This record gives C-alpha cells, structure tokens and sequence, in this order.
C-alpha cells in the first residue's frame, strides 16, 4: 500500500554498498552483512 | 667522523636520480588520493537516495559526507 | 664548510654531555636546591596526616554517607567505618598531586634558566640561528613527566583503602561496641549516640595508616621521581641531537 | 610460486580446479593424497603433463594403512598375491555390501580408496614399475589432447596412483609467469611427505603463503594448523608474506551459531585482515562451469552433472551443487538485495525447479552468484601483491 | 497495515545503520592521512 517509485531503485543502491565495502579489504574482517541479510527483503515485498 | 664528513659531495652524487623520486612518488600519492576520492563520490549519491527515499515515512536517516577538509 | 659541520657534531656531543651531568646531580642529592624542595614536600604531607585525621569527626564522615546514595536515607553504623578510608584516602591523594605540580614545574624552570647560561646552549644560536625545538621539546617534555607521576602516585593511593590485618585489633577497638549502643541505647534513627566512640576510632585509624603511609613516601616515593626524570629526559635529549 | 596449503579433504583439490576455473585436478575427495601440479603459462598448442606413480612398497604401505582402519588387515599376507588380494578384494567388494556404501564414513572410505586403489594398481599395474618413479608423456602413452588425458586421469583408477603433474596452459591469471602448487595435506599418515612439505614451505624458495583453514566448519584449529600458525609467527621473515583464507563459508550462511563462532573467531586472532579473505570452493567450483551449459544440456544436468544426477533408487538425486543452489536463494538470501525474486516452492523438485529457475532469470542470475563467491577477487588480491 | 507496517522499514534503516558505522571512518581516515604528506616538488624533495 506504500509502495513508492523511489522504492523502485531503492534497493539496487544498497547492492552498491554491499560492493563498495566487499572490495576494502581489511573493512571485510569486522562487518558481518547477517543484519541486512534479513531485512530489505523482509521490508521490500514484505512478509507478515 | 670522516665517513660523514663528505656529506656535501654524496648529495651532488644522489642529486641525479632524486628528481624522479620526488616527482614519480607524489604521483604515486596523487593517483591513490585521487582513486579514493572517487570512492567517496559513489558512497555520497547512494547514500542521499536512500534517505530520501526513507524520507517519506521516518526520520532515520545516515550520515552525509561533505566538507573532509 | 668542511669544517664548519665538526662543530656541530661536536655540539650534539657536548649537548648530551651538561645534561646527563645535570640530571645525575639529581639522583644523588648533589644539586642542593633539589633536596631542599624535596623536603619540603615531605614535610607537608606528614603535618597534613596528622592534622588531617586529628580533626577527624564522625560528624564528617556520616555526612558523606548520605550524599553517596541518592535514594536511601538511612546509613548502617558499619558504614560510618567505609566513608572514612575513602575521606581519609581521597583528601590524602589530592595533596600529593597539588604538590607533585608544585615540584616538577619549580624544577624545569630551575634548568630552562640556568640552561641559557651555559655556552652549550649559548653557542648555538650563533650558528643554527634558532633554538632548533629545544625550548618546544623541552616544554613538551615537561608535559609527559607530569602526567606520569600523577598516574603513578593516584596508584598507590588506591592501595590504602585495602584494610589491612593491622586495621582490626581486638584491644584497640572492638566492632560489636555497636551492639550496646543498640541494645535499647539508640532508642530513634539517628546517629548521634555514635559521637561517644569518637575518640576510639581515631587511634585505631592512625594504627592502620601510619605504617602504610610512612612506608610509601620514605621508601618508595623517592625511587619513582629519580627513575621517572632520568627514563624520560634522556632520551628526549639524545633525540634533541 | 604460490603455495596452496590445505587440510586433507578440506577443498584444496575443489579449490583448485575453483580457482583456475578448470576441473583439471580431479576433485575425488580422499583420493588426491600426495598430489602436486604445476601450471605456468604456454601456447594453447604446448598444453602437456607428466605422471608419475607409487612403489610397491608404498601400495602396501598404503594398503596396510587403509586395510588397518577398515578391521580387514587380517586374512591379507600380501597384494602381490590374487588370492590375499582376493580374499581382501571380494571381501572390500563385501566391505562395500558390509558399509552399504564407499564414502558412508572414514572406515568406509578407507574401503573406497582401498578398492579403488586396488582396481587402480590391477587396472594399470602394466604403466607402473617397481621401484624407480616411472616417467611417461601423452606420446609415450598416446594421448592426443589434455581432455583425453585428463579423462583417463579424472578415473579414480589412474588418478589414485598419480603422484607428480606438471600441467601447461595458456590462461591470462598465469601469463605473468605465476605457478600454483598443490602440496599434500599436512595430516597424512605419510609423515616424511608432510614434513617436507613443511620443508618446502619454509623453505626460502617460496614467495607466497596461502594458509586454508578449517574452523569456518570444523569450529577451531587443530594442533597441525596451531602448530604452522605457531611456525609462521615465530618466523617474522615467512610472516610478511602469508595470506589466510577460510573455505566452506556456505555453512555460515544457513546457521547463526557458527556465524558468530566464526565472526568471533576471526575477530580474536587475525590482526592484519588485509590479507583475510573467506570463499566456498564447493559452491564456485561449479558456478563457473554451469556458464558453459545452456538449456539444451539442462544447463549441465545432461553434461557434466549427468553423472550425479543419476540417483540410487532411479529417482534423480539433486547435485550438490543444485542441491546447495536451492538453498542458496531461499535460506542464504543474497538475492534479496539483488535484482532476482527467485522463488523456491515445493511443486517441483530440486533439479526440476534447478531447470525450472534457471528458465525463468538465466545466466545473468550466476553472474551474481559467482561475485559474491568472491573467488574472482581473490585472484585479483594475490595477482596485485605478487 | 498502520503501526507495524512502518516499523518494520525503520527496523531496516537501524539495522543498516553498522555498515555506514566504519566506511566513512576508514575513508576520512586514509584521506586526510595522505593529505598530511607535501606535494610541491621543492618541499618534497628537500624532505628526501
């Protein structure tokens, strides 16, 4: 019912992110993406 | 007290090869610091997208990245 | 020029030369103004312990207890004993550092002033042109050794409150004397009836403490200046040259 | 030279054919011992290897070991012998009725490699010499192309007796010279062989150090991986020239539990994470190869996944990979941030809904999937330091 | 569709939030760290 057009490439841009801090290498060591592992999908098309 | 008495003729010696030192490492440091800023500039548009998107239903928002300095 | 380089070797050299000198007077006492200030510390610290746990009241002490615990207003008697290592021991620390301050700044100025004296520094300035950092280093340095001493004299300080075996005697004072004064003794909640034990807690902290503090500032306090200046100077100075 | 040094069995075969993108080392779990390859690159016309084999003395020392832990060392004088062969070979034939299977367990194991060592040692027993390692080549043993020798070599018979490979290849990660090296695991019952791998790494003729690491399944290092951690970091002069890298990660992304045992972990030691990384040989092993499927071939189920596709009972058994696929997108859920709503149901099988969502998104859905492997950027990684 | 609805987006931007956490901090870490070093030739130079 709140489906929005930013809503569209929203989540594309997290995917660029997740890329940007994959390619830091020591950044990799200390973040564990588990948390949204879970969560856009769960939001985006979301599941109740 | 000799071996470092003749300083002065060593640094006409290395005065040859210390001009492609100087300008090949800042070039080195211009390439990295310019490479990350390019980084940043990816990070800073995704980033107000999504918040402004977010906008839309609550006030949660991330950090921006704007006058480093 | 070939030679205008071996003076400033030998300036280096020399520089190292005055200041080990001048810091070795320390650690034996030859530097005269050293030792009298340094007595002058003890002195004070042994006159603010006897004057500090002569005043000593319970009037003192209990009002403490209340302040620490913002939402009980009703302290046992056995916390009156608590409130007193701390009051005791907290007060004691804050003499040392004010007077910690006092000492390593008299001392600094003591060498920066006779420092430019000296041909050593003197001749500098007539070929490097500036002080070169010695009067930066110097002051940074003098940053440094402050704060070491503080951190390490706070240490010590937090080892009084430990009781030790010495702090209970049967003979000397006796913790279940409470017990009469509660046994239909302090008829309301107040503590008031307490003060008549004054007298006897007095003596018994001055058991407890005296060979604890005597121990430090006699013995230990000592080593700790003479080895911390010389650690640190030092090598600040050899980094100068 | 780099050095990939692995615990037996933990994917360091798997891994290598994942990192070159070629199933050249065959990926036979347990049956890679005492295994090393060397790749460097050559024109596509000059591809060629070397075979070496095992002594006698060896096959029975071999054998001996494998027939120790499977309890049928008795009744077995010699493998010389058909008969002491016989009575351990029909009898290993009857191990396999006894253990219902090869790779059902470690005793099991020992069974398969025992009977597929066995039926390698009679199969080519006429290639092998006694003692002296025997040196052969694709014109001495007719083999017209590398396929055709990787076939016979992919055979559990011939693959269990090869001992030295030295393989030439034009690929571009190669080109600069770079060579891979494949040692044998450090836990072999072979203790002189792992002592000079032990050698050979600390050895100053070796210019990078991969150390693979179990814990991100088995939980913890074992008193071999403490103890080359141990070497290493007493060693400064090896020290700055090693890289860590974790394999099976795909376990992480289904359990919590060994998640946070493994971000922990990782955490507590590793100080230099520049030199970290984490990947799965199983699940990219296979990613890249199904590139080269279409829907004609399933995409891979009719080549190259035919073989596992037949089941035991006739029904077709899901691939591990098809198998780890259908997880992957439901249970994992990096598509979930991806441009992919694949969604898994229970209307149809493994390998069908494996036909059915490759159907529906295609190839563009295993690019994903081999990027976030993330074994591409570890070719970059050690490429860029060496 | 009114109060959980809503939530479950703000839960996605709280538990996004530790990822941003670290990579601006490595970024302005690594570039004002490389700012400090000269960059005239002369200056550099007579740092050598």
């Amino acid at each position: 019912s709140k489906i929005a057009p930013q809503c569209q490439n929203l989540r594309e841009q997290v995917n660029q992110l997740i890329e940007l801090l994959r390619q830091e290498p020591t950044l990799r060591s200390q973040q564990d993406t588990s948390i949204v592992e879970t969560a856009l999908g769960k939001a985006l098309s979301p599941r109740f | 007290q000799i071996i470092l008495e003749q300083y002065d003729v060593a640094r006409k010696y290395r005065e040859q090869t210390l001009e492609q030192d100087a300008e090949e490492k800042i070039a080195r440091n211009s390439r990295l610091q310019s490479e990350i800023k390019q980084k940043i500039d990816l990070y800073q548009t995704s980033i107000v997208s999504i918040n402004e998107c977010l906008k839309a239903m609550q006030i949660f928002e991330q950090l921006p990245v704007i006058t480093e300095s | 020029l070939t030679l205008l380089n071996q003076e400033m070797q030998n300036l280096g050299i020399e520089f190292k030369k005055y200041m080990s000198a001048q810091i070795n007077d320390v650690v034996i006492g030859n530097d005269r103004e050293f030792d009298q200030d340094f007595t002058k510390l003890k002195a004070r610290m042994v006159a603010r312990l006897d004057e500090l746990l002569k005043t000593f009241s319970v009037m003192n002490a209990y009002k403490r207890a209340t302040e620490s615990h913002p939402r009980n207003s009703t302290a046992p008697f056995i916390a009156v004993l608590v409130e007193a290592l701390y009051y005791l021991a907290n007060e004691l620390e804050d003499a040392f550092i004010e007077a910690i301050h006092e000492l390593v700044k008299n001392f600094f100025q003591r060498l920066g002033d006779r420092l430019r004296k000296v041909d050593c520094y003197h001749q500098v300035y007539r070929l490097v042109g500036n002080d070169g950092g010695i009067e930066q280093l110097l002051r940074r340095a003098e940053e440094d050794i402050t704060k070491a001493l503080v951190n390490e004299a706070r240490t010590e300080c937090d080892r009084y409150v430990r009781e030790s075996p010495r702090f209970y005697d049967e003979g000397t004072f006796s913790i279940y004397q409470f017990r009469q004064t509660l046994q239909q003794t302090s008829q309301g909640y107040d503590a008031q009836a307490i003060v008549e034990a004054e007298p006897a807690i007095k003596e018994l902290l001055k058991l407890d403490f005296e060979p604890k503090v005597f121990n430090t500032v006699r013995k230990n306090f000592r080593q700790t200046v003479n080895n911390t200046l010389k650690t640190h100077l030092l090598p600040m100075a050899e980094e100068q040259a | 030279e780099i050095v990939f040094a692995g615990a037996f069995s933990a994917g360091k075969s798997m891994l290598i054919n994942a990192l070159l993108e070629r199933e050249l080392l065959y990926s036979a779990e347990g049956h890679a011992t005492g295994t090393e390859c060397h790749i460097e690159y050559a024109n596509a016309n000059e591809e060629r290897v070397v075979l070496t084999f095992l002594s006698e003395a060896e096959i029975r020392q071999q054998a001996l070991i494998l027939a120790k832990y499977l309890n049928v060392n008795v009744g077995d004088l010699n493998i010389n012998q058909p008969e002491a062969v016989k009575v351990v070979s029909q009898y290993c034939q009857k191990i396999i009725a006894e253990e219902g299977g090869e790779n059902k367990s470690e005793r099991a194991k020992q069974a398969n490699a025992l009977h597929l060592l066995l039926i390698g040692f009679e199969q080519n027993r006429e290639r092998i010499n006694t003692v002296q390692n025997s040196t052969y080549s694709m014109d001495q043993l007719n083999f017209s192309s590398l396929a055709e020798a990787a076939g016979y070599a992919r055979r559990g018979a011939n693959s269990a007796v090869l001992k030295r490979l030295d393989y030439f290849c034009n690929h571009s990660l190669l080109k600069d010279g770079n060579v891979l090296v494949d040692l044998p695991g450090i836990d072999a019952p072979v203790k002189e062989d792992a002592e000079r791998a032990y050698r050979k790494i600390e050895s100053p003729d070796t210019s990078a150090v991969i150390c693979v690491l179990k814990p991100a399944a088995a939980g913890d290092m074992s008193a071999e991986e403490t103890q080359l951690l141990e070497r290493i970091s007493k060693n400064h002069g090896i020290r700055d020239r090693v890289f860590y890298v974790f394999n099976r990660i795909d376990d992480t992304w289904y359990n919590t539990q060994l998640r946070q045992r493994l971000e922990g972990l990782i955490q507590s030691q590793f100080r230099d994470n520049s030199r970290v990384y984490k990947t799965s040989g199983l699940l990219g092993f296979y990613g890249s190869q199904v590139k080269q499927t279409n829907s004609s071939t399933r995409f891979g189920l009719d080549s190259i996944f035919a073989t596992t596709i037949k089941g035991f009972d006739g029904e077709e058994e899901t691939p591990q990979f098809v198998s780890e696929f259908n997880n992957y997108c439901a249970n994992s859920g990096k598509l979930l941030s991806t441009a992919f709503r694949v969604s898994v149901n229970g209307y149809e099988t493994s390998n069908e809904n494996y036909v059915r969502i490759l159907s529906e998104w295609g190839i563009p859905l295993v690019d994903q999937l081999i990027h976030d492997s993330g074994i591409e950027s570890f070719r970059s990684g050690i490429g860029l330091y060496l | 569709a009114e109060e959980k609805y809503p939530e479950l987006f703000a839960t996605l931007a709280n538990d996004l939030q530790p990822l941003c956490i670290a990579l601006r901090q490595f970024y302005l870490e690594n570039y004002r760290q490389l700012d400090s070093q000269p960059r005239e030739i002369a200056a550099m130079k007579a740092q050598e």
